[PDB]
RNA sequence: AACAAACUCCUAGCCCAAUACCGGACUAAUCUAUUGAAACAUAGAAGCAAUAAUGUUAAUAUGAGUAACAAGAAGCCUUUCUC
RNA sequence: CGAUGUUGGAUCAGGACACCCAAAUGGUGCAACCGCUAUUAAAGGUUCGUUUGUUCAACGAUUAAAGUCCUACGUGAUCUGAGUUCAGACCGGAGCAAUCCAGGUCGGUUUCUAUCUAUUAUAAAUUUCUCCCAGUACGAAAGGACAAGAGAAAUGGGACCAACCUCACAAACGCGUCUCAGAGAUAAUUAAUGAUUUAAUCUUAACCUAAUUAACUCAUAAUAAAUCCAGCCCUAGAACAGGGCACA
């Protein structure tokens, strides 16, 4: 179908400035207690998850460095230690992931 | 006293009030007797509503109109009143409201025979 | 057009003509030329009529300026503070005299649409109509259905 | 009418949906923590929960062996499951996995993201939403009510 | 074009407004508009409807006097009509010539 | 003040969450829960279908007088099954705090004559209905959403194979050429299903006392596990069946004898029956 | 009775409607001949005036942020899975 | 004529009554049953097939009946193209020919993304067929009732999965199951009382009356507690909305 008359700018303003087509405000914005950045209340902090993701990428790269095959997987459990740490007696019998940087404040020993 | 309304002539049965609800088969022609039986203020409301000029002030000035079927007015409305307009029609009285002074004052036109039965 | 332009009521400023009449025109300044042919009527008006106009109206100040201008003008300023430009370009001497007399006989207010052709202060001599000025009073001031 | 439907439409059909969720489950088993779209991870959570229950049935169970053979498409992960994941999950009945909502992707799609992981993985912990401490005002005022209830019994 | 035509209709609209105002202020005294007009003319009082509405709005006692004059002229004309004679000529039925 | 949104579980800690968690008269109707459906059999051999309506928490809430509600019959307010405190509104919790009861799901109004009024805050039970009676059932039906005209109104469709192009489910012509518009009564695609409907003249067969279950005959409008408004039948043939009912309302305390576990209509084949044979 | 015109009086005047065709008085904007020099006068010339040709060129609107377009998954990032 | 796209059907139907059925009556050369006419009433219906492109028409089986029309002889920005109404081609005929046909046959592109108006669900049933009435009333017999009362169905409206069936999702669905209503009011037509016209006479004479179709309204039923709403679920949903998240 073809339009019969040109829509005027008054009707166009009424259509395009109507509150259902406007961007609604978000009231769930909160400050992160750890880093002081911004996050939503039901969503993890992007800054903290970027830290966790980069450390996870470093761990995964260094454990892929130790194993030279794509089809070889560990039979036993994996533990990770940083510089200046030794494997515990309960951690023996598990494969060892050594990293040169110091252990983070957020990451515990366990 | 809207319930005590009077029509001249046979308008009570001849005069109709009609409306359409918009839906097909929704045409209602109700006789004025039936419409006054159902809603007493409808006759006077529609008469004033039709007689008022067809501008947009019409709804506003029917918002100042108050119609009551009998003599039962709220006291807030009653304390607002200023004067009462005279009725446009002089109400004829029946035989029983005429006093006997007027009955013997009106002369007897004819003399009936004594042998007749009434 | 009344809806297009502005409107003012009929108003005499400072209540003119009530106690005495004050000619509310203050000054005229003519800007003309000695050389241009369009200033001919202004030149003849200056030669004949300006001195007689000054004798007839002692309350106005008349300035004449022959300067190298192409369009002859006259500027009239009033007691109200109003300034009014007028073009006297290429007109006869009687036309110039009529224009100056019409500027002299004016009060100086803005020439727009007048809402009403009269002005009055205190028009309510012997009362003004209110809905109770003709309605008789009831004994006791009673309402129609109020009982005492 | 979608009344009583628990499976959402994904991929190019039911077979493609099963294959994509198989790929996601294989990646989750191999890496123990993966991020994807919210709906795919939400569908993946039930498969990852029942895969641990099938691994609990033992290495010698033929039905579980063929289920893991089909679902774990990389063949090294079946000994990894049956000798890592099933012995590690013994006590708890259904608390195998964690699902969290990641913020939107920095690509132009702005899709809604979720991360899925297993308990006890050898990875740094995610920034979990921590509750208020018990020294907070409302918590202390409610501990006062708890103390008066304990003193009333 | 509408400005010129409504300028033509302005006099008619204002005249209709004046007739409505005179009808209102005369029916407020219980005298009809045509009776009021013709009995005011029969007393040789020539006030136009503009100034009659002006008296009606701003001048209640004077308009009451004019309505009383019109009612007196109407009753005098009715009495002279029912008399059927030329000998009784009233105090307000006399005709004044120019001088 | 750009105040952020909050809920009941935001500022609570894990030690405090389980602490927080720890002749012409008319009768009063009920709010029940549609459990499911069952077969039932009669002594003449026929098979009927019963819908299970379980009363869980039924209490009269407030009483609106005759002259303040309709001018003919008074209004009694009845609540449904019990829901959480934290997800209701502030005025609702305030008025239920004044009343004395936990929050209800659905709130309904019953038209009740002045001789059948019940003091507010009074519970109600399925023994309010006796075995053998006729009831009217009101509920929100199964919402089918924005449905086409074929499913919504029942229109015959155009054929599928005989050349028809993009037409097979469309209504077709909707109005008339001369009138230059379409009538307000035109059947047109739109929302179907989520509306309040009442089934009339449903027979009750059996009342189960301990779980407070009414067995009604036929189909109850609405999906399973919704709330159902039950009243007596307002059909003209069933007007005067109020006399043999416990009519202030059912009072278990005032009788001081126990009712039987399962109350039957006299035509029902019982689960404990002689396994009937003909003669 | 009344209310009711482009009719007719009243007070001023610049003192009586119009299509095709015909007549007349002025005039917007340029160039030139002489004036003029805060932009004009008297004349001589014309590419001498656009609310309209499904007009031409250019830019914008409306239809419309509508119709319509695309990159298989994870990760250690180019290594493995599903077709 | 700088386009108002044309027959039949498919879907959806709005309206009129000059009514086909259903309902209330009057006259009959009306004994009863079949009938023929005349009045009132349009809330609801008015079938399935063969041939033909058909509207019509013939025929087979039915039904309470298979109504007459208007609606751009409704409806192609919803559809179909068989025929008409292009270009190809035959047969009969006319014309020397090209060509011609309210003369027949085969085949023959049916576009649109909706700008504006308009519109996008409240109910409060209807009709048949059996048993009795009784082979009673009425009749010379053949024949053969009306009204009242019990039941079943079907149609239409509103709904729903305990079982059957579709069913490899917990759901949807019919081919399956449940429910369906009181009062007033009337038009035509019969009567009761009684004047003008002391007889009578249903009264565009009053007063009170009844017997009475369909509509149409109203009893009655539904909705009918204002401001917590981040996230998660849903038998709730295009979006927005709506219901749950203390038991466990
Ligand atoms: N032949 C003729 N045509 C006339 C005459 N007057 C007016 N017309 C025609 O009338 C039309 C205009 O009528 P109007 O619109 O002026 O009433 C034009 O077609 C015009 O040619 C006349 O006198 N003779
Ligand atoms: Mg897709
Ligand atoms: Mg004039
Ligand atoms: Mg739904
Ligand atoms: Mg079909
Ligand atoms: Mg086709
Ligand atoms: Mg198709
Ligand atoms: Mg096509
Ligand atoms: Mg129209
Ligand atoms: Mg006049
Ligand atoms: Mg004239
Ligand atoms: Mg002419
Ligand atoms: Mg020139
Ligand atoms: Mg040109
Ligand atoms: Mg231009
Ligand atoms: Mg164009
Ligand atoms: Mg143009
Ligand atoms: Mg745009
Ligand atoms: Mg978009
Ligand atoms: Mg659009
Ligand atoms: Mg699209
Ligand atoms: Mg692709
Ligand atoms: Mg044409
Ligand atoms: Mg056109
Ligand atoms: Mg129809
Ligand atoms: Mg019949
Ligand atoms: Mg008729
Ligand atoms: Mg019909
Ligand atoms: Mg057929
Ligand atoms: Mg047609
Ligand atoms: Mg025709
Ligand atoms: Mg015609
Ligand atoms: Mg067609
Ligand atoms: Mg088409
Ligand atoms: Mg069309
Ligand atoms: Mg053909
Ligand atoms: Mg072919
Ligand atoms: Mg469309
Ligand atoms: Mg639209
Ligand atoms: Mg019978
Ligand atoms: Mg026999
Ligand atoms: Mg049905
Ligand atoms: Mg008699
Ligand atoms: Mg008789
Ligand atoms: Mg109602
Ligand atoms: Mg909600
Ligand atoms: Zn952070």
């Amino acid at each position: 179908a073809a339009p019969k008359n040109r829509r005027s700018i008054e009707v166009n303003r009424c259509r395009r400035r109507n509150p259902q087509k406007l961007i609604k405000v978000k009231n769930n914005i909160d400050v992160c207690p750890e880093c002081g950045h911004l996050k939503q209340k039901h969503i993890l902090c992007g800054y903290c998850y970027e830290k966790v993701r980069k450390e996870t990428a470093e761990i995964r790269r260094q454990m892929g460095k130790q194993e030279g095959g794509p089809f070889r997987a560990p039979t036993t459990e994996t533990v990770v230690l940083y510089s200046g740490e030794t494997p515990s007696e309960q951690d023996q019998g598990k494969r060892i992931i050594e990293r040169e940087r110091k252990r983070p404040s957020w990451f515990t020993q366990n | 006293n809207t319930r005590h309304i009077a029509f001249s002539g046979n308008k009570w049965e001849q005069k109709v009030y009609s409306s359409h609800t918009g839906y097909p088969g929704g045409f209602r022609q109700v006789t004025a007797a039936q419409l006054h039986q159902k809603d007493p203020v409808a006759i006077v409301k529609l008469a004033i509503y039709g007689m008022l000029p067809k501008n947009l002030h019409r709804r506003t000035m029917m918002q100042r109109l108050h119609l009551f079927p009998d003599e039962d007015i709220p006291e807030d409305i009653l304390k607002n009143l200023v004067e009462e307009l005279p009725q446009p029609r002089k109400v004829p009285r029946r035989l029983d409201e005429y006093t006997q002074e007027e009955i013997e004052a009106f002369p007897r036109v004819w003399s009936p025979p004594e042998d007749y039965r009434l | 057009t009344a809806r297009g332009t502005a409107s003012r009521f009929l108003t005499s400023v400072l209540h003119n003509g009530l106690g005495r009449y004050v000619q509310q025109l203050q000054r005229l300044s003519f800007s003309l030329s000695r050389d241009a042919p369009s200033s001919r009527g202004a030149r003849e008006f200056v030669e004949r009529e300006v001195t007689d106009f000054a004798r007839r109206n002692p309350g106005v100040v008349i300035y004449v300026n022959p300067r190298p201008c192409c369009v002859p003008r006259v500027v009239a300023e009033y007691l109200n503070g109003a300034v009014r430009e007028e073009s006297i370009h290429c007109k006869s001497v009687e036309e110039i005299a009529a224009l100056v007399q019409k500027l002299a006989d004016q009060s100086g207010l803005d020439v727009i649409r007048i809402r009403k052709p009269f002005h009055t202060d205190s028009p309510s001599i012997q009362g003004q109509w209110h809905p109770f000025t003709n309605k008789p009073t009831t004994l006791g001031g009673l309402r129609p259905r109020e009982v005492q | 009418i979608s009344h009583g439907r628990v499976f959402r439409r994904l991929g190019l059909g039911p077979e493609s949906r099963i294959h994509l969720l198989q790929n996601l489950l294989t990646g989750l088993v191999r890496h123990e923590r993966i991020e994807a779209s919210w709906a795919r991870v939400d569908e993946l959570r039930g498969y990852a929960e029942k895969l641990i229950d099938y691994g609990k049935l033992g290495d010698t169970n033929e039905r579980a062996m063929r289920m893991a053979d089909f679902w774990l498409t990389e063949k090294d992960l079946i000994p990894k499951l049956f000798q890592v994941l099933a012995p590690r999950f013994q006590g708890q009945n259904g608390g195998y996995t964690r699902m969290l909502q990641i913020p939107n992707r920095n690509e132009q799609d702005r899709a809604k993201m979720a991360v899925i992981e297993y308990k006890g993985n050898c990875l740094p912990p995610l920034p979990l939403p921590r509750r208020d401490s018990n020294l907070t005002l409302l918590n202390q005022l409610l501990q006062g009510l708890r103390q008066d209830q304990e003193a009333s019994s | 074009v509408k400005c010129t035509r409504a300028r033509r209709l302005k006099k008619r609209s204002l005249r209709t407004l004046w007739i409505n105002r005179i009808t209102a202020a005369s029916q407020e005294h219980g005298l009809k508009y045509p009776a009021f007009i013709i009995n005011l003319i029969k007393c040789q009082v020539e006030l136009n409807r503009k100034v009659l509405a002006d008296l009606a709005i701003y001048e209640p006692k004077t308009f009451k006097s004019l309505a009383a004059l019109a009612k007196r002229r109407r009753e005098e004309g009715f009495a002279a009509a029912l008399g059927d004679g030329k000998e009784p000529d009233g105090i307000f039925s006399r005709v004044v010539q120019h001088r | 003040h750009g105040k952020s949104v909050t809920w009941w579980d935001e500022h609570l800690s894990e030690e405090n969450v389980p602490f927080v968690k720890q002749p012409g008269s008319s009768r009063v109707g009920l709010i029940a829960l549609k459990l499911g459906m069952m077969p039932l059999w009669t002594k003449d051999g026929q098979k009927h279908v019963v819908t299970l309506l379980q009363v869980q928490d039924c209490h009269v809430l407030k009483y609106t007088p005759k002259e303040n509600h309709n001018g003919r019959m008074a209004a009694l307010t009845v609540g449904g099954k019990t829901v959480s405190h934290f997800h209701k509104s502030a005025s609702i919790l305030e008025f239920y705090q004044e009343l004395g009861l936990p929050p209800k799901q659905k709130v309904k109004i019953f038209n009740v004559t002045e001789n059948a009024v019940i003091k507010p805050g009074t519970p109600l039970y399925a023994a309010h209905f006796r075995p053998g009676q006729y009831v009217d059932v009101t509920a929100k039906t199964i919402g089918k959403g924005f449905q086409g005209v074929m499913r919504r109104w029942g229109f015959k469709g155009q054929p599928a194979t005989h050349g028809q192009t993009k037409t097979h489910r469309r209504p077709g012509a909707i109005s008339t050429g001369d009138v230059a518009r379409v009538w307000p009564g035109t059947k047109m695609p739109g929302q179907l299903g989520n509306i309040d409907r009442t089934a009339f003249g449903l027979k009750v067969w059996r009342i189960n006392t301990k779980h407070n279950i009414i067995y009604v005959n036929g189909s109850v409008p609405g999906h399973k596990n919704c709330l159902v408004k039950i009243k007596d039948s307002k059909l003209p043939a069933y007007k005067d069946f109020c006399k043999n009912l416990p009519f202030p309302t059912y009072f278990p305390d005032g009788d001081e004898e126990a009712l039987p576990e399962d109350l039957y209509d006299e035509n029902v084949c019982q689960p404990g029956a002689p396994s009937i044979t003909f003669t």
